[PDB]
């Protein structure tokens, strides 16, 4: 009902300018089709928690903090480009050098943490 | 009351002191389990009772003050849980005897100013600890 | 022997030590035959009878079981007192209306430490060392070991460390070389052939 | 298989760096283009060997020359390095008085035999009763070894390793109650031994993990 | 996981280690107006 | 199950205000005292 | 080796990331909200 | 005798027994060699006589009133006399098994002679010793706040 209501009152042509705008609405058709879907799926209903992220630009500051922290971020893309490398470097040499390493159940190296593949 | 400032003030703080060091010295002992240690202390801290209700009513004049109301809520507190110890989770009650130590830092203004700084200097944080808080309630009911 | 087996039963005891202590008994008792009686008793600020025999008994099978379903269900609570522990063993070693053994007379103490030495209490009960103490120390701890050892060597007993479950077995039978101290300066008086109950080899 | 079809990669891939360098040789008569040679030249040689293939993993430092922004983070890095080699000789030299000072109060007290009755290497021998979980009714026999522990401080470089990982905050409180129960040379622990002797690490972790690495962190910010 | 950890840790250490730092540095440009500085460079001026 | 988890806010406050004051006690004596070592060699370097 | 070089490497280049993303954006850091700033005139172009 | 101390070979010479005194310090493990071990305590003895000659020339170079303001030379003293007064502690019927592991602390903070020409390092000391008080006082209040929670600690899970 509300983006019914906000789509005829604010000349849908420019609603989806916005972009929280735009973000609701994938929000409830996520949510809207799973009415009748009731009696794969658990993918929608994430879309549902969401809505609360919109309440985070509601106040004055820890909006801009943010604002300004992740375009600092966005300006400086080179520097996690080293982190990468670093990462690529050593997971390679580790593949090399533990990845024969037999997995057991009692030990560090287990199914879940081993060298034997690159994830 | 009559003029008594710079002797009473370092007195009193070597009372709580000596009472922090005799908190210190009491052994919790497991299932109700005791030894001589702790019932020689169970008389000390009376006796620190005493002393304490003696110096809050001595100056009364005072309960505005942040400091001074702590000051005397542990002395009440302190005293309805001996009450209610001799009438009888009434053992808790005395959980709140941890703030005395607390009291030493009214005592030395050069350190006061360092606490007040610290304290000062945390609003700037608040902002940061609500969108943990947010980010922490979105990935709960995500989990 | 007229075996009384004492039991610390007050609250610094809860938790592994007295899982030790309890198995530590029952290791004992198995260390007793057809001609020892036996009985077991545990204070915390008051000593009782952890059974319904409330004197010493023959210690054969039927009752031995008994006193190992009763040691088997103690729980710890409460302060120590070794005063009144050490008054309620001495008495039940001084009855004299039941059937008893005559003959060696020992007092055990399964605790873990103290303060208390008990010094008026063995002045009080056994000044002529009648009676022996043998002291034992069960769990990890690091409380006072003092008071225990010296209860053991006033009495003509000795001192065991149980710290762990494999120090339980070996333990609680090195207290027969005590106990054969008097037998070995009797000389060709002691060497004489007896023979054992019927069981399977 | 799929090694078989990634070799047959690498063959077009080692081909065209090839023929590039030679083209670009072609028009010129720094230390970038040695490194670059030096990448083809391992993929050649290749085709002992392990050590070639470890060399292998060069290839993403051949792009730092060609983008820009790569080889300006990269050499801020390096003067960032070169201006704050100061605190790091100092903290070095911290770290080795302390692995120094933990091999004088530990040196081989940290053995233990396999199972907590036998507290000498005389004693620890043969074969022993484990009684698994606490359980009474559930023995199994085990070796008795006297084995020393993981991180230990038995000389220098031991004692470093100990204290940086230690100092890593991680595995500290494990190592702290395996001092503590540091009985002798060469003899078996006894539970809470000395714990004043905890003021070590105390010490040890102030000085280095607080002080020394927020200094760090203090002076790079500045 | 992944994403918990380094959204909600390394982002949130970032996010604090910079607002103390910013804060710092208010208190340090305030103080060095009174002379702060002063007493130690001249104190530190003199022992040369 | 109980109410016994409500003692959990013991070690919530204690790690996040035990590690706040850290923040503030030990970076501040390095900022503070790094800054004013920093200043020191401006000042030495060019009264040089 | 391997282990304690990546430790070392790893602190250090996210301590260098981390420094570098706060000094990219320090003026807001210390921005002393009292005297001016962008949102004032951001205030003044909304209601104008 | 100012001469030599304030030459370039003397300062160098400094050096290098010092560098020796650390690898004297550093070498112990356990297990070592019987004959390692006569080595270390041989050369504790000797490099100690060195030391304190070096101190005494100095001290009777330049001045007395004169070094005993500087903090820098003030615990050299103190270093050379708990050295010497440590061989005859040991020599002499007082064994102390654990004195021996507590004297070779001191023995081993002698590295720090060699950080004195630093020009950095000694200007961020100056700080840390002008704002030693409030160093002080943020750690008595890190102090007290430990403390205070260990004592909540002990009352709940005691
Ligand atoms: C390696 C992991 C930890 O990822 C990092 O953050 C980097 C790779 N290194 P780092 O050594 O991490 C540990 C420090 O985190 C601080 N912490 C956390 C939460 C909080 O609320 N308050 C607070 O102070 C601390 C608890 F103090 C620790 O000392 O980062 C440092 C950054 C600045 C100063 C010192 C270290
Ligand atoms: C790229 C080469 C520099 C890496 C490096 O070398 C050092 C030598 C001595 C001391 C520190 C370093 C160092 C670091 O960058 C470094 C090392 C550590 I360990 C370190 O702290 C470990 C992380 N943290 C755990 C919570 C310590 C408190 C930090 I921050 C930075
Ligand atoms: C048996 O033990 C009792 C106490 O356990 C001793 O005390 C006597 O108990 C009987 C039973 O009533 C009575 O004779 C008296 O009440 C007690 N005193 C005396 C002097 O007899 C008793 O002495 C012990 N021996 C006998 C044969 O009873
Ligand atoms: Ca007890």
């Amino acid at each position: 009902v509300e983006m019914v209501l906000k789509v005829i009152a604010f000349k849908p042509k420019g609603y989806f300018s916005d972009a929280w705008n735009t973000f609701d609405s994938l929000i409830v058709i996520g949510s809207i089709i799973d009415v009748a879907l009731s009696e794969s799926i658990t993918f929608f209903r994430l879309f549902r928690v969401m809505r609360l992220v919109k309440l985070l630009s509601r106040g004055e500051g820890i909006r801009t903090l943010l604002w300004t922290f992740i375009k600092s971020f966005q300006a400086l893309p080179y520097v996690a480009l080293l982190i990468a490398m670093l990462f690529f470097i050593y997971a390679v040499i580790g593949m090399q050098m533990f990845g024969k390493v037999a997995m057991r159940d009692n030990n560090q190296i287990n199914r879940n943490n081993n060298f034997q593949t690159f994830p | 009351s009559i003029v008594e400032w710079k002797p009473f003030d370092i007195f009193i703080l070597l009372a709580i002191f000596a009472n922090c060091v005799a908190l210190a010295i009491y052994i919790p002992f497991p299932e109700d389990d005791s030894n001589s240690t702790n019932h020689n202390l169970e008389k000390v801290e009376y006796a620190f009772l005493i002393i304490f209700t003696v110096e809050t009513f001595l100056k009364i004049i005072y309960v505005r003050n942040g400091w001074n109301l702590l000051d005397f809520v542990i002395v009440i507190v302190g005293l309805f849980s001996v009450i209610l110890e001799q009438l009888t989770d009434v053992k808790a009650l005395r959980a709140f005897r941890v703030l005395r130590p607390l009291r030493l830092v009214s005592g030395v203004p050069s350190l006061q100013v360092v606490l007040n700084s610290i304290i000062k200097a945390m609003v700037p944080l608040l902002h940061i600890a609500l969108l943990v808080l947010f980010v922490i309630i979105i990935y709960a009911i995500i989990g | 022997k007229d075996m009384l087996i004492l039991v610390d039963v007050s609250g610094s005891v809860s938790g592994l030590t007295l899982k030790l202590i309890r198995t530590s008994v029952s290791e004992m008792l198995e260390t007793l035959s057809d001609d020892d009686f036996v009985n077991v008793a545990s204070f915390n600020s008051n000593a009782q009878d952890v059974s319904c025999f409330q004197h010493l008994v023959q210690a054969n099978v039927r009752n031995k079981k008994v006193l190992k379903d009763a040691v088997n269900n103690i729980t710890a609570k409460g302060i120590t007192d070794y005063k009144k522990g050490f008054s309620f063993a001495f008495e039940q070693l001084l009855n004299y209306n039941v059937s008893r053994a005559n003959c060696n007379k020992i007092i055990m103490l399964f605790t873990d430490g103290g303060e208390e030495r008990a010094q008026e209490i063995f002045n009080k009960y056994n000044k002529d060392k009648k009676v022996r103490v043998f002291t034992f120390s069960v769990g990890q701890h690091n409380y006072d070991r003092g008071p225990i050892q010296w209860m053991a060597c006033e009495n003509k007993g000795y001192y065991y460390e149980i710290p762990s479950i494999g120090a339980i077995r070996i333990n609680t039978q090195e207290y027969l070389d005590v106990l054969g101290r008097p037998m070995v300066l009797a000389g060709d008086k002691a060497k004489q052939v007896q023979w054992t109950n019927v069981y399977l080899d | 298989f799929r090694n078989t079809i990634l070799g047959y990669f690498d063959y077009a891939f080692t081909a065209i760096f090839t023929v590039e360098i030679l083209l670009k040789m072609t028009t010129f008569g720094n230390y970038f283009n040695l490194l670059d040679m030096l990448v083809v030249g391992v993929s050649l040689v290749s085709f002992v060997v392990k050590i070639l293939r470890v060399l292998r993993v060069l290839r993403p430092l051949r792009a730092i020359n060609r983008a820009k922004g790569l080889k300006h983070v990269v050499q801020c890095v390096f003067v960032a390095i070169r201006t704050i080699g100061n605190i790091m000789i100092v903290t070095t030299l911290l770290q080795f008085m302390f692995a120094c000072i933990g091999v004088q109060l530990f040196k081989g007290k940290f053995y233990r035999c396999t199972d907590e009755a036998k507290s000498n290497p005389e004693e620890c021998r043969g074969l022993f009763i484990l009684y698994k979980d606490g359980d009474v009714d559930s023995p199994v026999v085990r070796e008795r070894i006297w084995q020393n522990s993981d991180f230990n401080f038995d000389n220098v470089l031991s004692a470093m390793m100990a204290l940086f990982t230690v100092s890593t905050f991680e595995g500290w409180p494990a190592l702290l109650y395996k001092a503590i129960d540091s009985n002798g040379e060469n003899i078996g622990p006894i539970y809470n031994h000395r714990v004043e002797i905890s003021i070590f690490f105390i010490i040890y972790i102030i000085i280095v993990a607080f002080f020394m690495m927020n200094i760090f962190v203090g002076f790079v910010i500045v | 996981f992944v994403s918990l950890v380094i959204f909600g840790s390394f982002f949130v250490l970032n996010l604090v280690l910079g607002v103390l730092s910013g804060e710092f540095s208010k208190e340090r440009e305030k103080a060095k107006a009174r002379g702060d500085f002063q007493k130690l460079r001249e104190k530190q001026q003199l022992e040369e | 199950s109980s109410s016994g988890m409500i003692v959990c806010i013991y070690f919530i406050i204690l790690f996040i205000c035990g590690n706040y004051i850290l923040l503030n006690v030990f970076l501040a004596i390095a900022v503070d005292n790094l800054a004013d070592a920093e200043s020191l060699n401006t000042a030495q370097k060019e009264e040089a | 080796v391997y282990f304690i070089s990546f430790y070392m490497l790893c602190a250090f280049l996210i301590i260098n990331l981390f420094v570098a993303v706060i000094m990219d954006n320090f003026d807001y850091l210390t921005r002393d909200w009292s005297i001016l700033g962008p949102h004032h005139l951001d205030e003044f172009k909304r209601i104008w | 005798c100012r001469a030599a101390v304030k030459s370039v070979t003397f300062y160098w010479l400094v050096i290098v027994l010092v560098f020796l005194n650390t690898l004297t310090i550093s070498s112990e493990h356990y297990n070592q060699p019987d004959w390692l071990t006569q080595i270390q305590d041989i050369a504790n003895k000797v490099l100690l006589a060195l030391f304190t000659c070096e101190m005494l020339v100095k001290m009777y170079s330049l001045g007395l009133q004169a070094y005993f303001v500087s903090l820098f030379n003030r615990f050299d003293c103190f270093v050379v006399c708990g050295g010497i007064t440590e061989t005859i502690l040991v020599e002499l019927e007082i064994m102390s098994p654990l004195g021996i592991s507590v004297f070779r602390c001191v023995r081993l903070l002698r590295i720090f002679k060699v950080t004195r020409h630093w020009t950095s390092l000694s200007n961020l000391v100056a700080s840390l010793l002008n704002s030693m008080k409030s160093i002080a006082s943020l750690l008595l209040l890190l102090f007290l706040f430990i403390i205070i929670f260990s004592l909540l600690g002990m009352q709940l899970f005691g």
